[PDB]
């Protein structure tokens, strides 16, 4: 089976920053996770990573030049984009792994998010 | 058919490096996590390390941690382990498994063997059947495979045929740091005189392969 | 740093009899999201890579008997065969999967427990081959005894040897369910050259008396 995403389907950035929560059908409490961040419609470039812990500890990487922060919360995970680009106005997608507990699973693709930075 | 076979393993040098690698067909490889077992020769399993169906998460145990490496190619359904840094500790023999819920399927093992002795082939003798290894109307034979490194080695009797009374020994470690195993076949003692017995050593680590005819004494 | 203890380490039972083997978890390892207990069990049998039997504490593989039961929540829990079989002969071993490290027990050999078996013992003079060679090597085999717990001595001119020998024990006969053991004891040539009676004095519950078998070199 596959983890289902809900993430809305547009969000306006104002000054530069937005709050994009990934809506998962899956108990993250308690887990060792993965969840991703990518943008454009090809998925090509990773803006944010954030690592979960079973101690419900996180681990926020920003690798592509974005100013990423991360908070978790039960079935989600939320990302916090600031400092972003007018120029980065994109559809963003949210992507999770779970290894433990066990099973191992995957999202099924998310329709996105459509991200105005003004 | 699920198989999973790993290869890769045998004799290193301490501080060196090694790299392990578990070639996966009949599942879809990528849909499923997979871990790295070990266990040392007569101890129990120890978890190695474990990776996402896609890569993205890898986990290390205690003892491995900023030595060994988990990684894994998806489109050739192989998972591979880079062993750095290697102690005699880590000597073991190396399974890949499948995980489900629980490890649901593991490979045979590829064997690792971390030692600065080199490789020696083993010297095989025969253990003739005489009145002395005659009783209770039953007689014992066998071969004695002396001084070889590192394991294993592969003993048959009559190229495979004979299984019958047979009795191949766990090898033991020598003060000499080389190991020696035997292996016996009981016969009834009337059998003596219609019935050849050759065993047959195989050491591939040394490339030697030895038929030893065991005559009577 | 989540540690698996099982008890007993070894456990000897009768055909079709019952077999229990318990696995202490150092934490509880019950998610309290879905109350399922992360706990498995494994059988291994000699020089074969492990099987799973059973997952989430309870739940039972696919193509395992009825005979194998798991049970048991939070740090206590247990490994049940009802009607223990020849093929049932393995070790298992307990394993946590709720968090990394994945962490195993220790181990318990499971055995049958049969009538007691005497062995036949037989002893091997060193080759005229390996005596080329420099070395002597003395054999003693017992054969298809029950149980495992056999003593072997080495008298060599009516004297005790000590850390010149090493015992060798295979896995229970899938036949007799017997051990076979094989001592042997190493010398130089020189050495072996020096002494006449070579013998090994066995001693095992199905004998009433210690049987010896010996040999004088050149007989
Ligand atoms: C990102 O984070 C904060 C929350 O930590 C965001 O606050 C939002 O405020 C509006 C105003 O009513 C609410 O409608 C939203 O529900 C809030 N978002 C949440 C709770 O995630 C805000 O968008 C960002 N930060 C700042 C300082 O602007
Ligand atoms: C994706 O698109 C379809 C059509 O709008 C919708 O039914 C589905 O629920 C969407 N996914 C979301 C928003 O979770
Ligand atoms: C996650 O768990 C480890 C211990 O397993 C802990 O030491 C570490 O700080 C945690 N992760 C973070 C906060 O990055
Ligand atoms: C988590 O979210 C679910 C909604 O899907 C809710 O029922 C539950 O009470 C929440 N609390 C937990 C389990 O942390
Ligand atoms: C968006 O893209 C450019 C790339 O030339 C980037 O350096 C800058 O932040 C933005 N400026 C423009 C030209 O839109
Ligand atoms: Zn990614
Ligand atoms: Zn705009
Ligand atoms: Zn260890
Ligand atoms: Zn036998
Ligand atoms: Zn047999
Ligand atoms: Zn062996
Ligand atoms: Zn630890
Ligand atoms: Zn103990
Ligand atoms: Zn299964
Ligand atoms: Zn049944
Ligand atoms: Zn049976
Ligand atoms: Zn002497
Ligand atoms: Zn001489």
């Amino acid at each position: 089976n596959k983890i289902l995403v809900k993430q809305s389907p547009m969000l306006v950035a104002y000054d530069n920053a937005v709050n994009l929560s990934c809506k998962y059908s899956y108990n993250l409490f308690s887990r060792e996770f993965r969840a991703s961040l990518h943008k454009g419609l090809d998925s090509a470039v990773e803006v944010c990573v954030v690592y979960g812990n079973y101690s419900q500890q996180l681990q926020v990487y920003s690798k592509t030049g974005f100013n990423c922060d991360g908070k978790l919360g039960n079935e989600s995970v939320t990302f916090y984009l600031q400092n972003l680009y007018v120029n980065q106005t994109d559809i963003y997608f949210c992507k999770i792994e779970v290894m433990y507990p066990p099973p191992y699973l995957d999202n099924e693709k998310s329709n996105g998010t459509i991200i105005h930075v003004k | 058919e699920v198989q999973l076979l790993e290869s890769g393993g045998g004799l290193v040098q301490p501080g060196g490096s090694l790299r392990l690698s578990c070639a996966a067909s009949g599942f879809t490889f990528s849909s499923y996590a997979m871990s790295w077992v070990r266990q040392a020769p007569g101890k129990g399993l120890e978890w190695v390390s474990a990776i996402s169906g896609s890569g993205g998460s890898t986990y290390y145990a205690d003892s491995v941690k900023g030595r060994f490496t988990i990684s894994r190619d998806n489109s050739k359904n192989t998972l591979y382990l880079q062993m750095n840094s290697l102690r005699a500790e880590d000597t073991a023999v190396y399974y890949c498994a499948k995980s489900y819920g629980a490890f649901d399927y593991w490979g045979q093992g590829t064997l690792v063997t971390v030692s600065s002795a080199s490789t020696k082939g083993p010297s095989v003798f025969p253990l003739a059947p005489s009145s002395k290894s005659t009783s209770g109307g039953t007689a014992a034979l066998g071969c004695l495979v002396k001084d070889y490194f590192p394991e294993p080695v592969t003993v048959s009797w009559n190229s495979g045929a004979l299984t019958s009374g047979v009795h191949t020994f766990p090898a033991v470690l020598q003060s000499s740091g080389l190991y020696s195993l035997s292996s016996v076949v009981t016969v009834p003692s009337s059998s003596l005189g219609t019935q050849t017995y050759i065993c047959n050593v195989n050491h591939k680590p040394s490339n030697t392969k030895v038929d030893k005819r065991v005559e009577p004494k | 740093d989540i540690v698996m203890t099982q008890s007993p380490d070894s456990l000897a039972v009768s055909l079709g009899e019952r077999a229990t083997i318990n696995c202490k978890s150092s934490q509880s390892v019950l998610y309290s999201s879905n109350n399922k207990n992360y706990l498995a069990w494994y059988q291994q049998k000699p020089g074969q890579p492990p099987k799973l039997l059973i997952y989430w504490a309870s739940t039972r593989e696919s193509g395992v008997p009825d005979r194998f039961s798991g049970s048991g929540s939070g740090t206590d829990f247990t490994l049940t065969i009802s009607s223990l079989q020849a093929e049932d002969v393995a070790v298992y071993y307990c394993q946590q999967n709720l968090r990394p490290p994945e962490t195993f027990g220790q181990g318990t050999k499971v055995e049958i427990k049969r009538t007691v078996a005497a062995p036949s013992v037989f002893i091997f003079p060193p080759s005229d081959e390996q005596l080329k060679s420099g070395t002597a090597s003395v054999v003693c085999l017992l054969n298809n005894f029950y149980p495992r717990e056999a003593k072997v001595q080495w008298k060599v001119d009516n004297a005790l040897q000590s850390g010149n020998s090493q015992e060798s024990v295979t896995e229970q006969d899938s036949k007799d369910s017997t051990y076979s053991l094989s001592s042997t004891l190493t010398l130089s040539k020189a050495d072996y050259e020096k002494h006449k009676v070579y013998a090994c004095e066995v001693t095992h519950q199905g004998l009433s008396s210690p049987v010896t078998k010996s040999f004088n070199r050149g007989e």
